RNA sequence: GGAACUUGAGUGCAGAAGAGGAGAGUGGAAUUCCACGUGUAGCGGUGAAAUGCGUAGAGAUGUGGAGGAACACCAGUGGCGAAGGCGACUCUCUGGUCUGUAACUGACGCUGAGGAGCGAAAGCGUGGGGAGCGAACAGGAUUAGAUACCCUGGUAGUCCACGCCGUAAACGAUGAGUGCUAAGUGUUAGGGGGUUUCCGCCCCUUAGUGCUGCAGCUAACGCAUUAAGCACUCCGCCUGGGGAGU
RNA sequence: UGUGAACGAUGAGGAAGAC
C-alpha cells in the first residue's frame, strides 16, 4: 500500500445535481477499490490557458488517498468511461 | 587486486624515491619486517619502526638521503614473479651491479645477503634485487 | 519488491545466531528471492535483456557463493540445499 | 500459435494449423445444434449460380444470437469451441437466468467472466452496450446496421473498428480497411476486437485440405475455351489481347466499379477507398 | 569570484515544495515567454532545477499553466 | 591440511539521486491531407532559371476534422547504463550505482580461451502502419558530357509487433582488476565538522566527470590520482608493403 | 581591471576538366 494524490476535471457547465451523481458515483467507486480516504479539497472553477476539448474553463477538484498498488489499474478506465469528467490524473505522494 | 604486498611495498619504497618524502606507511607481514631489516643492514634506509594496529599494521619506513644530494639507490627491481617460478642454485646466483649490489634471497635458514648466502652455501627463492 | 516484512521473516527462519544479519546461508536466501521475484519478471516479459544480464550476475553471485560453502561445510550445504530444493 | 509441420511428405512442405488453444470442451451443447444442409452453390432452380462450391466437410450450425435483446442480465464464460462455419470461434456463455447461448468470441476473454449485456454494463470486453454510451475510439465488434436485426458488421476473425466521434444521428464508425459510415445511434455494438487473428497467418499447404473446405479449384480463363470464356481461344497461353480484362460474364473486373451509383446508402458514406 | 545574481531565493525559504498543487509560486516560475527560467537567472542546483521541471510538466498536465504564449 | 583475524569482498541497517529496462495509458505544438468560410493572380523554388502547383479559385487567412511520426524550449564537457546506447508526462513491474555511522559472514577475490547473452544504422522474413523525410526512379536545370552536387516529385526504407542478420571511425583508435605517485581550478550526488534557529559562509572526506599543470614516460605530438607515470594479475592482439581481409 | 586557451553546440555569399 501506498499514498496517492488524485486530480480530475468535471464539466463546467454541468447541472448541480448531476455534478452530485458523478461525485457520489467517483466516491463510491473511490471506496469500492479500497482506497482508504486520507483528505481532500476543491479547486473548483477556474479559468484554462487553453481549451480540452472545447470548454474555456473547468471544474478542477482532488482527492488525497492511502491505497493499492491496484486500484488505480481499474480507477483509469472507469474514469475514462464517463463523458462527463473530462482528465484524471493520479500522482504518487513523495514530497 | 593486491596480488602481492611484497611486490607492492617495492613499488612504494621505489615510489617513495621518487618523491623524496621523509616516511611512508606500510601493511605489516614478518616477510615484509625480516627484508626490511636487511635493508636496514644494509643501510639503504635510515630506520624502520612498526606500530600495532588491529589486525595487521602499521609499519613506518624512513628513507635515507645522502648528504650530497642523489638517491641512495640507483635501482630497486624484483625478478620473483606470480605466474613464473624462479629458482637459484647456490653457485648460479648473479652478483648484481658487481660488488655494491646485493640480492635479497629467501632461503631455508631465513632470508640472506648474496655474500651470507655464499658463506652459508643455501640455495632460495631470489626474492628482489636493490642497487 | 520484496517487501519489507517478507525479509524480516525469511531472514528469521535461516539465521544460526540470534543476530545472524550476515553468513551465506541468509546471503543465498535473501539473493533466492530475488532470483525468484527476478525470474517471474523475467517470464512477464522476454525483452528484459537487462533483467536477464542481471539475473545472470545474481547467477553468477549464488554460483560463487553456493561454491564457497561447498569448499567449506558440505553438511551444511546438503542441509540449505536441501532446505531450499535448489542446485540441480 | 502455428505449429509448423516437419516436410515428412511434400504435403507438409508448407501446411499449417492453428494452436486451438482457446478450445476448452470436444463437443457443442446439443440444446442450440442446428442442421446445415450445403446446397453446393446451386440455385433453388438447380442451376449453380456460384462457381466452385459444395464438396466439403459436413457441418452442423450452434445457434448464435447476434442480436443479445436481453439486457440487465449478468452472464459468465462457460467454455469456448471450435466453429466450422467460420473463422472467427465460438465461446459458450451461460447467463443467470439459466438460459445458454453461444456467442461471438473477442481475444483475451478469460473463463467465468461477467458479461452483462445491458446498456449499464462495463467496457470491459465481452459486453454489448448501445452506442451512445460508447466512448470514442474504443475498438467494436459485431456491429448491427439495424437494431434487432443481428451485428452483421465484422463477425470474422481478427476484424476491428473504431469510433471517430459521435452526435445524436449518427454515430461515426471507422469500418475495416478504413471506410467510415455514420451508424445508428441507437443501435447496439459489442466493444472488443474479435480474436484468432492468427487466422490470416495460416498456411494450407496442400490441395487436399482445400476439399475439406471445401474450396473447389478454379480454371484459368485464358485456358478456357473461347464460347466459355471471353479470353479463350488462341494457339497457347493466349495473351489477354482483348480490350479489357474480363469476367466469363460481359462485366470487366480489374478496377471496374461494381456500385450502384444511385443507393440509399450512398447518403451514409462519409469516406470511401482509402486503400 | 565568486557570486550569482538572483541565485536561489527557494532554498533560503524552502524546500521540499512543491510538488506541484501550488499555483502562485509556479507562476512565479513561469516566463512572460511560458518558459521556466534558465538557472542563470533561476539560481537553483541542476537537481533542484530538473526536479522542478518534472513538477512543471506536471503542472502542464494539471493545465495549471500555459504551455506556449506570446513572447 | 588444521586452528584464527578484518582491512579485500559480500550481506544488512539508515539514506541519495539517475533520458536505466520492459509494459499500458495520456499530452500539446507543428508538418500534411480533407471539409467549409474569406478573398484573387500568382504561389513555389534557384547562383540565375525552369520543371511543379493554381481561375476546375490556388497560395494566403479563419474554423473544424483526420492520421502518423517526433518530444522543442527545460538541456547543463549534466545523469544513468556493461557496451550499444537511453531526452514529453503518468502509472505498473524491475535491474544497477553511490554515501554513512557499522551489525554479520571471514578471503567467500581477480581475470578469463571455449561457450552463452546483449549488441548503432542499414538489410532480410511475416502481419500492420505510413504525416513528413527519402535511396531507386521520373522530370527540370548545371556541364563538352552530369547515370551527380541544385530544384520539383517520389517507391522501398524510415514507424509498430513477432524473428533473423551480429556488421560500424562499435573511438578515448588507450582491455579488465588493484596498489602507489605534486597539485590546482569547476561541476554530479552524498557524509562530517567550525559560528549562525535558519539563511548562508568556511574547512574536511567519498565516488562520477571537465580543464590546466609537478614528477615521471615518449620517435615526436602529448599523456599526466579519469597515465599513455611507477608496479602487479590475467585475457585479446601485432612481426615489411602490394597481392589480401581476396 | 579585466589576455590569450580551451571545450560542448552554428548559419551562409554563387556555375566550370586535366598535363
Amino acid at each position: 500500500m501506498r499514498k496517492y494524490e488524485v486530480m480530475y476535471i468535471i464539466r463546467p457547465n454541468i447541472d448541480e445535481e448531476s455534478k452530485k451523481a458523478v461525485i457520489e458515483r467517483f466516491n463510491n467507486v473511490l471506496t469500492s477499490n479500497g482506497a482508504e480516504i486520507t483528505g481532500t479539497k476543491d479547486w473548483g472553477k477556474r479559468r484554462l490557458a487553453y481549451e480540452i476539448n472545447d470548454f474555456r474553463d473547468g471544474f478542477y477538484q482532488i482527492v488525497n488517498v492511502q491505497s493499492d498498488a491496484a486500484a488505480v489499474q481499474e480507477f483509469d478506465r472507469l474514469a475514462k468511461i464517463s463523458d462527463d469528467i473530462i482528465r484524471h490524473i493520479v500522482v504518487k505522494e513523495e514530497e | 587486486v593486491m596480488t602481492d604486498p611484497i611486490a607492492d611495498m617495492l613499488t612504494r619504497i621505489r615510489n617513495a624515491n621518487m618523491v623524496r618524502h621523509e616516511k611512508l606507511e606500510i601493511p605489516a607481514s614478518k616477510l615484509k619486517r625480516e627484508i626490511a631489516e636487511i635493508l636496514k643492514r644494509e643501510g639503504f634506509i635510515r630506520d624502520v619502526e612498526f606500530v600495532e594496529d588491529s589486525k595487521q599494521g602499521i609499519i613506518r619506513v624512513f628513507l635515507k638521503y645522502g648528504q650530497n644530494n642523489e638517491r641512495v639507490i640507483t635501482g630497486l627491481k624484483r625478478i620473483s614473479k606470480p605466474g613464473l617460478r624462479v629458482y637459484a642454485k647456490s653457485n648460479e646466483v648473479p652478483r648484481v651491479l658487481n660488488g655494491l649490489g646485493i640480492a635479497i634471497i629467501s632461503t631455508s635458514q631465513g632470508v640472506l645477503t648474496d655474500k651470507e648466502a655464499r658463506a652459508k652455501q643455501a640455495g632460495g627463492e631470489v626474492l628482489a634485487y636493490v642497487w | 519488491a520484496i517487501t519489507q516484512e517478507r525479509k524480516n521473516q525469511l531472514i528469521n527462519e535461516f539465521k544460526t545466531h540470534e543476530s545472524d544479519t550476515g553468513s551465506p546461508e541468509v546471503q543465498i536466501a535473501i539473493l533466492t528471492d530475488s532470483i525468484n521475484n527476478l525470474n517471474e519478471h523475467l517470464r512477464t516479459h522476454k525483452k528484459d535483456h537487462h533483467s536477464r544480464r542481471g539475473l545472470l550476475k545474481m547467477v553468477g553471485k549464488r554460483r560463487n557463493l553456493l561454491t564457497y560453502l561447498r569448499n567449506k561445510d558440505v553438511t551444511r550445504y546438503r542441509e540449505l540445499i536441501n532446505k531450499l530444493g535448489l542446485r540441480r | 500459435a502455428i505449429k509448423k509441420y516437419k516436410p515428412t511428405s511434400n504435403g507438409r512442405r508448407g501446411m499449417t494449423t492453428s494452436d486451438f488453444a482457446e478450445i476448452t470442451t470436444d463437443k457443442p451443447e446439443k440444446s442450440l445444434l442446428a442442421p446445415l444442409h450445403k446446397k453446393g452453390g446451386r440455385n433453388n432452380q438447380g442451376k449453380l449460380t456460384v462457381r466452385h462450391q459444395g464438396g466439403g466437410h459436413k457441418r452442423q450450425y450452434r445457434v448464435i444470437d447476434f442480436k443479445r435483446d436481453k439486457d440487465g442480465i449478468p452472464g459468465r464464460v462457460a467454455t469456448v469451441e471450435y466453429d466450422p462455419n467460420r473463422s472467427a470461434n465460438i465461446a459458450l456463455i451461460n447467463y443467470a437466468d439459466g438460459e445458454k447461448r453461444y456467442i461471438l468470441a473477442p481475444k483475451g476473454i478469460q473463463v467465468g467472466t461477467e458479461i452483462m449485456s445491458g446498456p449499464e454494463a462495463d467496457i470491459k470486453v465481452g459486453n454489448a452496450l448501445p452506442l451512445i454510451n460508447i466512448p470514442v475510439g474504443t475498438v467494436v465488434h459485431n456491429i448491427e446496421l439495424k437494431p434487432g436485426k443481428g451485428g452483421q458488421l465484422v463477425r470474422s476473425a481478427g476484424t476491428s473498428a473504431q469510433v471517430l466521434g459521435k452526435e445524436g444521428k449518427y454515430v461515426l464508425v471507422r469500418l475495416n480497411s478504413g471506410e467510415v459510415r455514420m451508424i445508428l445511434s441507437a443501435c447496439r455494438a459489442s466493444i472488443g476486437q474479435v480474436g484468432n487473428e492468427q487466422h490470416e497467418l495460416i498456411n494450407i499447404g496442400k490441395a487436399g485440405r482445400s476439399r475439406w473446405k471445401g474450396i473447389r479449384p478454379t480454371v484459368r480463363g485464358s485456358v478456357m475455351n473461347p464460347n466459355d470464356h471471353p479470353h479463350g481461344g488462341g494457339e497457347g497461353r493466349a495473351p489477354i489481347g482483348r480490350k479489357s480484362p474480363m469476367s466469363p460474364w460481359g462485366k470487366p473486373t480489374l478496377g471496374f466499379k461494381t456500385r450502384k451509383k444511385k443507393n440509399k446508402s450512398d447518403k451514409f458514406i462519409v469516406r470511401r477507398r482509402k486503400n | 569570484r565568486a557570486k550569482r545574481r538572483k541565485v536561489c531565493y527557494f532554498t533560503s525559504n524552502g524546500i521540499t515544495h512543491i510538488d506541484y498543487k501550488d499555483v502562485d509560486l509556479l507562476k512565479k516560475f513561469v516566463s512572460e515567454r511560458g518558459k521556466i527560467l534558465p538557472r542563470r537567472v533561476t539560481g537553483t542546483n541542476a537537481k533542484y532545477q530538473r526536479k522542478l521541471t518534472a513538477a512543471i510538466k506536471r503542472a502542464r498536465q494539471m493545465a495549471l499553466l500555459p504551455y506556449v504564449s506570446g513572447e
